[PDB]
């Protein structure tokens, strides 16, 4: 039995490094999106 | 005027009869120094960013045509060179690249060097010193093979400090590692330090 | 001629907008660049320990 | 195989230095004749199909045709020929002779 | 009596505690000196090993740690230390700094002139003035490097004081370079005190 | 061996430590809390002022420099090859071995395509013996190479007229100089054949000169034999299957 | 064990606390978006 | 020149609607500096203890 | 990824060592000459025992 | 000897620690061959089945 | 500094302009006045002025 208490608590341990690794991405691609509106606004800054 | 040449140049790109061993009237080919001449004439009237284009373009027609010429002419014993890939590897320095890219003579032989230390290493290089081949900096090319990583090795002993972690060390007991997770809250009031 | 010219002030105007535009679009960008690098920090590598 | 392969040298010579293709090749040299041989003939036709799809911007059938060679009605046949462009886009009701 | 004070200290500078992370840096480390018994303390460290220059490491590049390279020549403790104490002087001047208000901007000068006057002044380069350009044979030279390492040698195991003239024609050798850290905290400084 | 790589190591640190005791900008008042060593005073004595001389970062009298990442790279790669043997570094590239370590040779920017050009140049000097402006007018006339003959002034003459005026429009707008010049030149101006070119092509192939024929345009080591495969015909002229078949 | 169990209750004490300081740290970022809009119609309205 | 007085009259509702734009705006401002600079409250300290 | 030059050349050196890894590839030659058979042919039980 | 070392290796390799990835991988296979006792090994792979 | 200040001349081009001569032998770091001029590039052959 708790043996199978640290096989939850190893699976709730995994299941926030996943999650974690999920915020990572989610911080990448918002990142990406900022860095693309850099760029759209640096060419609207030439056209103005 | 519209090629920005002069008259007689274009009289004589004219009077080019191009029979090259009749057909036609005759030969009128110019001699090689009277065409160098001719080219020198017909293209002084050029612009700047036109001029690094034509020299670009002539390093490049004239690279791929030494290439050439040294794979059906020249090749030393042992190695079987027939290609410009062959040459690339047989010469630690590529032929087939384009001009805009730029580097320096020591850079470029960093490139040569690393190459020449791989193609020795993976064993297909024949006749290798595989007794010379089984140094330090051979066992340790995996940090050998870029200048990153060696000098950041190198600099590790003359400039420690900049490695340290003042948050965790190597060896650090468990019970500092405990006393760490006991310090690491959110913000530290003095009586929790103190705790 | 006095139109004009406050046109142009109207659209320089603008481009100074987006200028500040640009200084706070990048603080967003080094700061979620700050963030998603360093990913993971010690206290959370300890926590999984 | 001394000839045939002087021939060849020949052939992907004047195609790798003109951007010539091997099917547009040997259209241009059986309109100019069966022999197969390469003369003023032959590249005084190559010289007047790239100038006209240099100015017109036609194809290069199209060119060799208006130079003063013959449509030619058997292609590479992996896809349309010239004859069949021309006539046979769609065949109206019967099979064409012509 | 070294590495937990400086966990606090660490722990104290990432959250912004400026100076419960001074009071706790001073049981190491003081500037102005320690007060003991209501005295002038005569030691410069409060810590005993630093202050005295033990080594406790025999062995620290058999592995690459910089804790063990640390551990073998301790002063590098005593830099790391003095750079910890920099760089916190230098987060409280520029945290002074971001309200941009008038006191706020005369504390940020006070603190960085402390850090300039605890920093004195940098050197610059002087090798590069008369330094040669060897060739690439002279530079990999194996017996110029084996005469480096014996003569390296004969000075570690002995202290022998003969030999005095080594004859710097001998131009195989490198010179070592300034800190990273420091010109970038010279530089920052530069830069904060021109704003 | 175990002897051998503690002195090493016994060595690095005390130069590491010599170094430490001699940088300057430690000065700084923790200065007060640095002692002078007897070895550090003996190898002042020793070198001069090599201990207190400094470099800046990115200098190239550095050891963290890539100038020595090259030194060290060169000191274990020079004995990878036997020096008999043509893959020895020397060997292939005796250019190499008395390269010049200067500042200026790394922070000045060049193309590769330069080094690369003169390397071959070199390499083509030393083999024949002659000049390059006789180089080049041997490669307009040259036949054992699928890329010669090369005319530099030609080639050069048709990417200026190409740059300036493609199609000749400009020169059809004024038909009384067609009266003078024909399609030959026509030609060799908007294609790519130099008059060597164009003689090699139209050359009459027969069996009397067959031999003769194919000495000319192909190497000592270019035989019908080699020739035979189509794969040999592939990779000597840089074609593909299908486009040969 | 129960030494284990104490130790799963510091190891989400500090998740928890480091999800606070993600939590501090996009509060920081979306105010810095606030005042940045701020001053992109400061500039907006002496513009009109 | 009625026209040109219903412009203006369009500009400056614009300008009034800018204005109350930047009543918007600050107020965010306000709002998520204050939630930003507390940060974490007693109750929060109290629960890590 | 970083387009630095540093990192090309480096990216330059790792599909340099893994070209010479990986050798050289061949490409097709039984559709040189392979027939075209028909249905019957294809699915002969007799020649596929 | 064979499925636990790729494990590590797919491991590093999807975390992008390359140099360990390489370093575990050499315990099953390198193209530089082998150092055992300091000198060169016979064998071209270090797994014996 | 005349001319640079009207003209918006380099420091070499309006040393040449007031009489003096072309430098060709610069501080050697960088292209010289005399290169810049009629080296920006060699045509063909190297340069002899």
């Amino acid at each position: 039995s708790l043996s199978a208490t640290a096989s939850q608590y190893s699976a709730d341990k995994i299941s926030r490094s996943e999650a974690y690794r999920r915020r990572r991405q989610e911080w990448e691609i918002q990142r990406d999106n900022a860095d693309g509106e850099v760029k759209q606004m640096d060419a609207q800054l030439e056209s103005l | 005027s519209a090629l920005h040449t002069m008259p007689s140049v274009i009289r004589t790109l004219v009077n080019i009869r191009y029979v090259t061993a009749l057909n036609k009237a005759e030969s009128n080919l110019p001699s090689w120094d009277e065409w160098q001449t001719l080219a020198e004439n017909m293209e002084a009237g050029l612009s700047t960013q036109q001029a690094q284009t034509l020299a670009d373009y002539t390093a490049e027609r004239l690279s791929s045509v030494l290439c050439n010429w040294f794979l059906a002419n020249i090749q030393p014993e042992g190695v079987s060179l027939h290609s410009r890939d062959d040459l690339y590897s047989y010469f630690l320095i590529d032929n087939q690249v384009s001009s805009a890219i730029k580097t320096t003579r020591l850079a470029e032989a960093i490139a040569g060097i690393q190459l020449y230390i791989n193609r020795a290493l993976n064993r297909i290089e024949p006749n290798a010193r595989a007794d010379v081949s089984t140094r330090q900096f051979f066992t340790d090319w995996t940090v050998n093979n870029r200048y990153s990583t060696w000098g950041g090795v190198s600099r590790l002993v003359y400039y420690p400090e900049n490695y340290i972690d003042p948050t965790q060390r190597i060896g650090q007991t468990r019970m500092m590692d405990e006393l760490l997770e006991n310090i690491s809250q959110s913000k530290l009031s003095r009586d929790t330090v103190e705790d | 001629i006095r139109i004009q010219q406050r046109t142009v002030d109207e659209v320089d105007a603008d481009i100074a907008v987006l200028a500040e535009s640009r200084r706070s679009a990048q603080n967003r960008l080094e700061k979620y660049q700050q963030l998603y690098d360093e990913d993971i920090n010690h206290g959370e590598q300890r926590a999984m320990s | 195989l001394t000839i045939f392969a002087l021939k060849l040298n020949k052939a992907i010579r004047l195609c790798l230095t003109s951007g010539l293709s091997p099917n547009e090749l040997q259209t241009i040299v059986r309109s100019d004749n069966a022999q197969g041989i390469i003369n003023d003939s032959v590249l005084t036709k190559v010289f007047y199909t790239l100038f006209y799809s240099h100015r017109y911007a036609l194809s290069f059938d199209d060119a060799q045709v208006l130079n003063g060679s013959v449509i030619n009605q058997y292609a590479d046949d992996d896809s349309v020929s010239h004859f069949n462009r021309l006539f046979n886009t769609p065949p109206l009701k019967g099979k064409i002779f012509e | 009596f070294y590495y937990t004070p400086m966990m606090c200290f660490q722990r104290l500078l990432q959250e912004k505690q400026f100076d419960e992370a001074t009071q706790w840096i001073n049981y190491v480390y003081n500037p102005a000196g320690y007060i003991v018994n209501g005295e002038i303390a005569p030691w410069i460290w409060n810590c005993r090993p630093l202050e005295e220059t033990t080594s406790w490491n025999a062995n620290p590049l058999d592995a690459i740690d910089p804790d063990a390279v640390a551990q073998n020549d301790p002063m590098h403790y005593k830099i790391a230390t003095f750079m910890r104490l920099l760089d916190q002087l230098i987060l409280r001047g520029d945290m002074a700094y971001r309200e941009l208000t008038r006191d706020a901007l005369n504390e940020a000068k006070m603190w960085y002139v402390r850090t300039l006057e605890l920093l004195g002044d940098e050197p610059e380069d002087y090798g590069s003035q008369q330094w040669a350009a060897p060739s690439l044979s002279g530079a990999a030279s194996q017996t110029v490097q084996a005469a480096y390492q014996q003569d390296l040698t004969m000075l570690g195991r002995g202290g022998v004081s003969k030999n005095l003239r080594t004859a710097n024609s001998l131009v195989g050798l490198f010179l070592p370079e300034y800190n990273p850290a420091l010109t970038d905290y010279w530089q920052t400084l530069r830069l904060r005190l021109f704003n | 061996y175990h002897e051998t790589i503690e002195q090493k190591k016994n060595n690095r640190l005390l130069e590491a430590r010599i170094f430490t005791r001699a940088n300057p900008q430690l000065s700084g008042a923790i200065r007060l809390g640095i002692e002078r060593d007897s070895v550090s005073r003996s190898y002042d004595e020793m070198f001069g002022a090599r201990s207190s001389s400094f470099v800046k970062p990115g200098s190239v009298a550095s050891m963290f420099s890539p100038a020595g990442y090259l030194t060290e790279l060169y000191r274990e790669a020079k004995d990878l090859h036997f020096s008999s043997s043509a893959y020895h570094l020397d060997n292939r590239r005796p250019d190499l071995a008395d390269l010049t370590l200067s500042q200026s040779n790394m922070d000045t920017e060049i193309s590769t395509l330069t080094l690369s050009n003169e390397l071959l140049l070199e390499h083509i000097t030393r083999k024949t013996g002659g000049d390059s402006d006789a180089l080049m007018e041997s490669l307009s006339t040259y036949r054992q190479a699928i890329d010669t003959p090369y005319h530099q002034p030609y080639e050069t003459i048709r990417q200026v007229i190409m740059t300036h005026d493609s199609t000749l429009s400009a020169l059809s707008r004024n038909p009384e100089v067609m009266g003078q010049a024909e399609g030959a030149s026509l030609l060799a101006i908007l294609a790519n054949i130099s008059p060597e070119l164009y003689n090699i092509l139209t050359e009459e192939i027969t069996e009397k000169n067959a031999d003769a024929l194919f000495a000319q345009n192909f190497s000592e080591n270019i035989t019908p034999e080699n020739f035979a495969s189509q794969s040999w015909i592939a990779k000597y002229y840089g074609l593909e299957l299908s486009e040969v078949q």
